[PDB]
């Protein structure tokens, strides 16, 4: 997701967003305090490094120690 | 003894709720 | 069907 | 064909109640006057805090610690026999 | 009114144009100073639209591509043809089809790549095939090899004959702009002449041609002795013998008694129970109908007299309730811009596609084409990849018409402009029903994942603990199972043999069709498939509606159809260009077939195809286990990726070896991809700084200074390899696993 | 005949020309020569 | 607010002042150059940083400069 | 030049959208531009749409800048008609934004002001290691 | 008003609809929020209580309606926290009312009470008197 897709289309989605929960009803009573906007260039690439980081090594340990652990030899 | 079934509620539920009403009063607060 | 085959093998 | 004028922007910006309701209140007063009795306590702010996150963490914990093993399996504990791992370990 | 017009010599055929390169477009002509020029010269090779302005050139030029496109078409054609009539082992698949198996490849000894001729059969030895153009030569007629010869021969004819065409309708005689835009005489000749036309005297061959000698195969005669088709025509003797009726001769017909002809045009529906087809009467009578419904309907536009209809009138007179004056001015922009005719019949392609791939694996049409397992698979996955693609494209062009060829001065519509009004809406209520859509779908697999892994099976979206079914569905194949006795007096039986109900069919010990259940793995798999479209539609549309203006960008429509961004300001506004989001629907299309294609293949080796015995019995490829492992994504990554991935692997040494190299190819390939979606320009070009000192310092520096791929060609080579890859290792996977055990 | 040759005389005709005459070369050598891992001459 | 600034290598060929979409650049006289003009940027809170005015700059490192900092409600190009 | 007012100006013949004003303008700004038109005609709106000017003046309320600047630009391209915007706060008070002299930027004209220019060459700024520890930037001074 | 961000559909402002939207208890304004916030905390109890103990992991036991109840209660009561976070963090306490004080006629009206600190707070203590008596009624009618 965030390694491959970019800002703008996510920025131009809020911003549809935004209008949709402006214009309900009995739901207009709740107002944000912080406009919400997508995420910036760098932020996107460092969540995108993270995520990969994290799948990475969560997948090798369970392969791992399930494979080592299975015959025990 | 049975010191887990009083100690995991309250370090999985209660204290996050505490901190995450905490955080979020400080953040919003000017 | 040999023929066939053997067309390939000519050489 | 006029939409903007510097009086009053009021209209020109388009600040409107679209479903607002102006009507006096339908509810019978001897309902509204045993709500408004009934109710009084939970008015102030910290304090509905503070009792709610006190006494939900009471709650929760007491209901979990005095639950009997019917309910839950993890507190029924193992029945069957242990068995030994793939190398004779135990 | 309609007349012919045409320019004499607007182009002279002349060598001095292919001396120099990029003479459409002045910017490419002038020379090449970096290797960006050599990028750009074919990125606008074919777009006409851009070289002139004038619609007559853009018309001359596509008619001549257009002709271009059909000589390469009927040269592949006649090299296909060509294959079956020399390298092929046709003759000895005809008397024995069940246990032969088809191959119209044979490779050279060169190296050691020998071994990669296997014994398919019949004293044989080379590339099995699965085109399946074994079954429509035998459904034609076909029971030799010369006439495979002669028929290569004309198609390469008519190859011949359609690059001169191209040629001298080009360069010698130009139909002018008037003569294109006369659409109610293209669309009448399109009606009654090429499809009304062509049915009908497909119609008569099969009549006349290929009822007698399929009937003649199947009573059991050898291929070698049977009657030459013209023998047929010359002989009543053998024809009145073969059927009473044609001893009448065409009097019948003129007679208004037709049902003389019921020996040879039937309605009796259902499968043959000798080779697992639709009967060929049936489909001859079928296209002796669509004949006459064609020829009725190509009449309806009025050209050149009186009689007739306008297509003006019809869309400008059409008051209704919702729409109102609506279609005003969609004559003109339907005749004046290329991009929304080619959107429309895009996107009509690509759905016709789809529905013939869904209806030809529902009911084999061709003789002994059930029973081959390869053959079907290969058929439905190619079919419907190049529905999605086509339906794909349909939105690019959309999207290149909205940006570069609508302006509201000149012409106006009322319902374009309404639909642009409110485009917020749209798109809000479009990502609100993706959103819920996939949560629901998604969370029931990830929900029956933990309670399998928690050891609580009670607790399962599945057909023991809490059930789904899909009652519509059920509902409607006890109607279609119900509707030959009352709802269709004339069918015999059921259309297709899919609907619940009914008896098994198979053919030589193999399954051919039976009735296919449904339980909670169809709903659940039929609600990602509607989740998968409705995300690739949202995408799609979106980029569509918001191509001209959007809130970030105001004009957006001056920056173009292609541009990567618009810069590092406002927080960052890369890929806002449609471009861009026709790049990023392409995966979710991507996505969306995979998933289908993989939810197909299961179901079939699972709950229909397999094996029977004598004594009655039916043992499926896999056991039926779609039904209760389905449920989880642990079953689908266990059950279906690891078990069924043992024959792709382990065919190295044997006949198979290629499918194994091409699997780990297309992984290498889709790994390779990455490297260009994932990086940036700019380290890119300091890095060549850094070689290009180095090569200078030798006096070996090239004049076309060396110069990093823009980012919309990075992008675009990205998604390429990506597609590539992805597609190459399914297709390996599912033609290894198909042929080793089907 | 001055331009036939200019455009025969392009990158990649010339490119191809040259990769087909290599693979060939190379294709009846190995043909010639069956199979080989080390050098026997010397 | 982004900082946007001007160099003496400019050589005022009116360029930048028109590819600016939200009317930030302007000119003044001048007597470096030839053209006997330079550019300058009074309306910077305006600014959103598109970096379209040293797309359109000729000289061989551009002297018109933008240096992004501080983000706002008009220089993140928020419409609510 | 004395900057002008808008009092009771009409406006274009439109039938509604749903890319107008939101909150933002009732709560911080919104802008209003002025131009003036020979004769009734189409032109498409920044918003989405098409919408006809009137003949004689015609006003219009946005909701940012570009979008003020973007359809003065194509009216000054495609009709040859000069415009003019300001902004509006909740207050009621109207700032003048457009030509502040009366004349585009793109013209010079005596009596403006040299506002961040930097006498010397892009590649004279000092280092980050000069400026560091205090406030100052090196493209500062 | 052509030029705001909004639309007139036959949805948006029709006679039904607006009539049935103009009368439920979020969108009176004379009246103290009090007694709004113990009708929409009836309501919004009675029938949260229902899933709960329907679809619940003691379902098929004895003890399906006790547990069913409570998990409803303490979802009443989470919902109550962060109702009285929001109205901490958003209204300040001597700061007037921020709600429209004109309707589509344009006659003036007095500003909505609920936009500040205390009508919140009442609000708030008003939705969670409701949810809690709703969700004993529910558990109380259905089980007996
Ligand atoms: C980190 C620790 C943690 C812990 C200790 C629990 C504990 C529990 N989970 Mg939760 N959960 C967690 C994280 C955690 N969860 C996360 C991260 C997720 C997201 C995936 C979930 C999602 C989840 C689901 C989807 C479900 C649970 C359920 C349960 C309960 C199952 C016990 C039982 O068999 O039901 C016995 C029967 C009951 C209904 C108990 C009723 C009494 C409850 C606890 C309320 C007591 C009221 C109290 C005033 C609450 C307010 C205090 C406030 C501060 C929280 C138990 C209370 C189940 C459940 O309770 O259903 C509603 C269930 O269906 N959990
Ligand atoms: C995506 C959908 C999804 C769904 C439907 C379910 C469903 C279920 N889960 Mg699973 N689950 C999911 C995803 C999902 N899960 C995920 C992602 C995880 C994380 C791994 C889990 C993990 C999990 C655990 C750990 C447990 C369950 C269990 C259960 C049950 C408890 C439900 C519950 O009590 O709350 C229902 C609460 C409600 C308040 C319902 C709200 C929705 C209402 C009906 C909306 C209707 C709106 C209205 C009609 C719209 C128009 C309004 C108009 C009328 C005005 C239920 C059968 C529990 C169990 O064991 O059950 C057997 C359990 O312990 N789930
Ligand atoms: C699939 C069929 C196909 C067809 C019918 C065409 C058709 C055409 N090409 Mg295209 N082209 C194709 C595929 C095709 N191309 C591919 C795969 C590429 C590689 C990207 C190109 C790249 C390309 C370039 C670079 C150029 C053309 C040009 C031409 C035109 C001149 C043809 C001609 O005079 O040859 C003579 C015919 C015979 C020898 C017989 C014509 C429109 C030329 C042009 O610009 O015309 C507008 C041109 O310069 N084409
Ligand atoms: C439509 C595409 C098409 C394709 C992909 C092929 C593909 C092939 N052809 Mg076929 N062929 C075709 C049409 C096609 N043919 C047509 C229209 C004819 C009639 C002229 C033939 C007649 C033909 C003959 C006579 C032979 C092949 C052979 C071959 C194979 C080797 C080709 C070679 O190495 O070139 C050689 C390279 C250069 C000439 C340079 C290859 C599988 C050869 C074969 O498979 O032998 C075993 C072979 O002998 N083909
Ligand atoms: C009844 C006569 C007739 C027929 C049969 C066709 C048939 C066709 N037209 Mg249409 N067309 C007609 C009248 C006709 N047209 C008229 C009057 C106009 C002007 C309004 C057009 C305008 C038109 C355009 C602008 C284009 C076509 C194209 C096509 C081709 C589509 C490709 C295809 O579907 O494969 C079907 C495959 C086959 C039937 C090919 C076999 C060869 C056929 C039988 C040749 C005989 C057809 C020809 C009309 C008669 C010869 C005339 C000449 C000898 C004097 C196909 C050949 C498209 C095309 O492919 O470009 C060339 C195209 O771009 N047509
Ligand atoms: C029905 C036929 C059809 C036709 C006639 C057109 C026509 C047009 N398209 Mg559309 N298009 C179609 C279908 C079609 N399209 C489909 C199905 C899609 C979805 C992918 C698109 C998506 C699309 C995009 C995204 C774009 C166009 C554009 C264009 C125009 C420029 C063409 C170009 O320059 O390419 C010249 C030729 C090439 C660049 C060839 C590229 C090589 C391909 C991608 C490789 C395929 C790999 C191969 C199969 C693998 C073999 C491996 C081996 C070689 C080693 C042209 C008018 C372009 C535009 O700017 O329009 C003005 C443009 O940007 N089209
Ligand atoms: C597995 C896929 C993959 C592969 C193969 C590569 C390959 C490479 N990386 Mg890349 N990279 C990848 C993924 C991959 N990367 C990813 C995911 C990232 C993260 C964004 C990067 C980021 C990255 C960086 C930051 C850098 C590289 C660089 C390099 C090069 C290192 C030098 C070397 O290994 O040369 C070995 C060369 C080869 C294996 C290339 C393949 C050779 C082909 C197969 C030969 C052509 C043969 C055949 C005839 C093809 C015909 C095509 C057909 C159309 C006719 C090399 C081109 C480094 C560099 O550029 O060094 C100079 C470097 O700076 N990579
Ligand atoms: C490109 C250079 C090339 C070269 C140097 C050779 C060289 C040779 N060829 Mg080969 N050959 C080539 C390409 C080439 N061939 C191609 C493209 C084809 C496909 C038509 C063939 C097909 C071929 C045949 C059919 C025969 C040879 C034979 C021979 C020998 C000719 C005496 C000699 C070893 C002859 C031979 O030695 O056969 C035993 C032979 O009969 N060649
Ligand atoms: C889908 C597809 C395909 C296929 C296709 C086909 C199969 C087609 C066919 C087609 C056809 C099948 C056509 C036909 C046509 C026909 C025609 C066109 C005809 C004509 C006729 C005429 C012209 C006649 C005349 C006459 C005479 C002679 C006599 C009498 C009188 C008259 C005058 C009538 C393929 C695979 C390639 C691939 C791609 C896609
Ligand atoms: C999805 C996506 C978004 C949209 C993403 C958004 C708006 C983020 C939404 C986050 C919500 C609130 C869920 C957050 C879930 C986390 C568990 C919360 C954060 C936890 C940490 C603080 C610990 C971008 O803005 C974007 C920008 C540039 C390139 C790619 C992308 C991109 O892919
Ligand atoms: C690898 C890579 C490059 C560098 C890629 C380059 C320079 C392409 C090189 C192509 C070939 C291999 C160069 C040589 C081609 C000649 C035709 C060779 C002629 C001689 C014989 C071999 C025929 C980018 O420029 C880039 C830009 C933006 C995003 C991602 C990337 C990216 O990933
Ligand atoms: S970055 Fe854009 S807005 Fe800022 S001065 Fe340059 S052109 Fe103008």
């Amino acid at each position: 997701m965030f390694l491959i897709s970019w800002r703008g289309y996510w920025q131009e989605l809020i911003e549809t967003l935004a209008w949709a929960h402006e214009r309900t009803p009995l739901a207009n009573l709740i107002r944000w305090r912080d406009k919400p906007v997508a995420l910036s260039i760098v932020q996107a690439r460092l969540v995108g490094l993270a995520h990969f980081s994290v799948g990475y090594i969560f997948t090798y340990a369970a392969f791992l120690i399930a494979s080592t652990s299975g015959k025990f030899g | 003894n049975n010191l887990p079934s009083i100690f995991v509620p309250l370090v999985g539920l209660v204290f996050p709720a505490i901190a995450m009403a905490s955080l979020f009063l400080h953040i919003q607060k000017n | 069907s040999g023929a066939n085959f053997a067309r390939a093998f000519t050489v | 064909s006029v939409y903007f004028d510097l009086e009053d922007l009021g209209n020109t910006t388009g600040q409107w109640d679209v479903y607002g309701s102006d009507a006096p209140s339908p509810y019978n007063p001897l309902q509204s006057k045993f709500f408004e009795t009934f109710a009084a306590p939970f008015t102030k702010r910290g304090l509905l805090l503070k009792f709610l996150i006190l006494g939900g963490g009471s709650l929760l914990t007491y209901v979990s610690a005095t639950s009997t093993g019917e309910v839950l399996p993890i507190k029924r504990g193992p029945q069957e026999p242990p068995k030994l791992g793939p190398r004779g370990k135990l | 009114e309609v007349k012919i017009l045409v320019d004499r010599d607007p182009i002279k055929t002349s060598f001095e144009e292919w001396a120099k390169p990029g003479h459409f477009s002045r910017t490419i002509a002038k020379g090449p100073d970096t290797t960006t020029w050599i990028w750009n010269l074919h990125a606008d090779a074919h777009d006409f639209d851009s070289h002139t302005s004038d619609l007559e050139e853009i018309s001359r030029k596509v008619f001549s591509a257009h002709f271009g496109q059909l000589s390469i078409i009927f040269l592949w054609l006649s090299g296909m043809y060509f294959h079956g009539a020399r390298f092929s082992n046709y003759e000895a698949w005809l008397s024995d089809p069940t246990h032969i198996g088809p191959s119209a490849q044979v490779v050279w000894s060169i190296v050691g790549q020998e071994i990669l001729n296997g014994d398919v059969g019949g004293g044989f030895r080379g590339i099995q095939i699965t085109s399946g153009f074994f079954q429509i030569w035998r459904a034609s007629g076909i029971t030799s090899e010369l006439q495979l010869y002669c028929t290569a021969i004309g198609g390469l004819v008519f190859a011949a004959l359609m690059l001169f065409a191209g040629w001298f309708h080009y360069h010698k005689a130009a139909p002018k702009l008037a003569w294109f835009q006369d659409v109610e005489s293209m669309l009448n000749h399109h009606l009654a002449g090429l499809l009304g036309l062509g049915s009908l005297s497909w119609a008569g061959h099969q009549v006349h041609v290929s009822l007698p000698i399929n009937q003649f195969l199947n009573a059991g005669v050898d291929p070698k002795e049977i009657p030459l088709p013209h023998e047929f025509i010359l002989n009543r003797d053998l024809l009145a013998q073969l059927y009473p009726s044609f001893a009448e001769g065409a009097t019948p017909f003129f007679t208004l008694n037709w049902s003389k002809y019921a020996e040879f045009l039937t309605f009796r529906g259902g499968l043959d129970p000798v080779t697992g087809g639709l009967w060929l009467t049936d489909i001859a009578h079928h296209h002796l109908a669509i004949a006459i419904l064609f020829l009725i309907a190509g009449h309806m536009y009025r050209t050149n007299w009186g009689i007739g209809h306008g297509i003006k009138d019809i869309l400008e007179a059409h008051k209704g309730p919702f729409t109102g004056q609506g279609h005003k001015g969609l004559y003109e922009i339907l005749t004046t811009s290329w991009h929304a005719q080619l959107s429309i019949n895009l996107a009509m392609l690509g759905s016709l596609t789809i529905v013939v791939a869904h209806h030809m694996y529902s009911m084999p049409p061709y003789p002994y084409l059930a029973t081959d397992y390869g053959t079907q698979l290969s058929l439905f996955t190619h079919h419907m990849w190049i529905g999605g693609f086509l339906i794909v494209g349909a939105a690019a062009h959309a999207a290149i018409f909205m940006v570069r060829d609508y302006d509201p001065t000149t012409r106006y519509n009322d319902l374009l402009d309404r639909v642009l009004r409110h485009r917020d809406a749209i798109i809000s209520h479009l990502n609100w029903v993706c959103i819920f859509l996939g949560f629901h779908s998604f969370g029931l697999y990830i929900h029956n994942d933990t309670m399998s892994a928690l050891g609580r099976p009670q607790d399962m979206f599945s057909d023991t603990a809490i059930q789904l079914q899909p009652v519509f569905a059920q509902w409607i194949q006890n109607t279609h199972a119900l509707a030959p006795g009352t709802t269709a007096p004339g069918a015999t039986t059921s259309t297709s043999l899919t609907w619940g109900g009914g008896d098994l069919v198979a053919v030589g010990g193999k399954v051919a069709l039976l009735p296919i259940p449904l339980g909670t793995a169809d709903f659940l798999v039929h609600h990602i498939h509607a989740f998968t479209i409705h995300v690739t539609v949202l995408i799609l549309l979106k980029g569509v509606l918001f191509a001209r203006s959007s809130r970030l960008i105001p004009d957006k429509a001056n920056l173009g159809f292609r541009f990567p961004c618009d810069g590092p300001g406002r927080g960052g506004t890369c890929q806002v260009s449609a471009w861009d989001h026709v790049f990023l629907g392409l995966f979710w299309m991507y996505n969306a077939i995979s998933v289908v294609i993989f939810h197909f293949s299961w179901k079939m080796q699972s709950d229909v195809w397999g094996s029977i015995s004598d004594q009655g019995v039916v043992t499926h490829i896999t056991g039926g286990n779609f039904a209760q492992s389905s449920i989880t994504i642990n079953g689908w990554l266990r059950d279906f990726l690891w078990a069924q991935a043992s024959q792709v692997i382990q065919s190295y040494g044997s006949s198979l070896s290629a499918y194994g190299l091409f699997f780990l190819g297309a992984h290498f390939v889709w790994a390779f991809s990455l490297m260009f979606l994932f990086s940036g320009r700019g380290y890119w070009q300091e890095l060549i700084e850094s070689i290009v000192w180095a090569h200078n310092k030798l006096k070996v520096a090239p004049a076309t200074q060396p110069r990093a791929l823009s980012i919309v060609q990075g992008r675009a080579v990205g998604v390429t390899h990506y597609l590539l890859g992805g597609i190459a290792t399914t297709w390996a996977f599912f033609l290894a696993r198909i042929i080793a055990v089907g | 005949m001055r331009d036939l040759k200019t455009y025969l005389s392009v990158a990649p005709v010339i490119s191809t020309l040259w990769f087909a005459a290599l693979a060939g070369l190379l294709i009846e050598i190995n043909r010639l020569f069956p199979d080989a891992l080390i050098f026997p001459f010397f | 607010s982004h900082s946007v600034k001007i160099y003496d290598t400019c050589i005022g060929c009116t360029q930048c002042v028109r590819a600016c979409p939200t009317d930030v650049l302007e000119m003044i006289p001048w007597d470096g150059c030839k053209a006997k003009q330079i550019a300058s940027a009074p309306r910077t809170e305006d600014c959103v940083g598109c970096k379209r005015c040293e797309s359109a700059c000729p000289t061989d490192f551009l002297s018109v400069r933008v240096y992004l900092w501080h983000e706002t409600t008009r220089s993140m190009g928020l419409a609510y | 030049t004395p900057p002008q007012l808008d009092p009771n100006t009409p406006s274009p013949i439109f039938a509604g959208s749903t890319g107008g004003l939101l909150r933002k303008a009732q709560v911080e700004e919104f802008y209003v531009i002025t131009w003036n038109s020979p004769k009734e005609q189409i032109f498409e709106m920044p918003t989405g749409g098409a919408a006809i000017m009137r003949e004689g003046p015609n006003l219009l309320k946005l909701a940012r800048k570009e979008q003020c600047l973007a359809l003065g630009t194509r009216l000054r391209s495609k009709y040859k008609i000069t415009y003019q915007f300001y902004r509006v706060f909740p207050n009621g008070e109207v700032q003048y934004l457009h030509p502040k002299d009366g004349v585009y930027p793109e013209k010079a004209n005596p009596g403006r002001e040299g506002v961040g220019l930097n006498m010397r060459s892009i590649g004279k700024n000092v280092s980050p290691i000069e400026v560091k520890f205090t406030g100052k930037q090196s493209y500062d001074l | 008003d052509p030029f705001i961000g909004s639309l007139e559909t036959p949805v948006t402002s029709s006679p039904l609809i607006a009539w049935y939207l103009s009368n439920l208890p979020g969108y009176r304004t004379a009246v103290n929020p009090l007694l709004r916030g113990v009708e929409v905390g009836l309501a919004h109890g009675f029938f949260l209580v229902g899933p709960f103990v329907k679809a619940g992991p003691l379902r098929n036991t004895a003890y399906a309606g006790s547990a069913g109840s409570l998990a409803a209660a303490g979802l009443v009561v989470i919902l109550s926290m962060c109702l009285t976070i929001y109205g901490i963090s958003s209204f300040k306490e001597g700061e007037p009312s921020i709600a429209p004080s004109l309707t589509l006629t344009g006659r003036k009206k007095q500003p909505d009470q609920l936009q500040t600190a205390d009508g919140w707070a009442k609000f708030t203590g008003g939705f969670f008197f409701g949810g809690i008596s709703g969700v004993t009624w529910a558990y109380f009618l259905l089980y007996v």
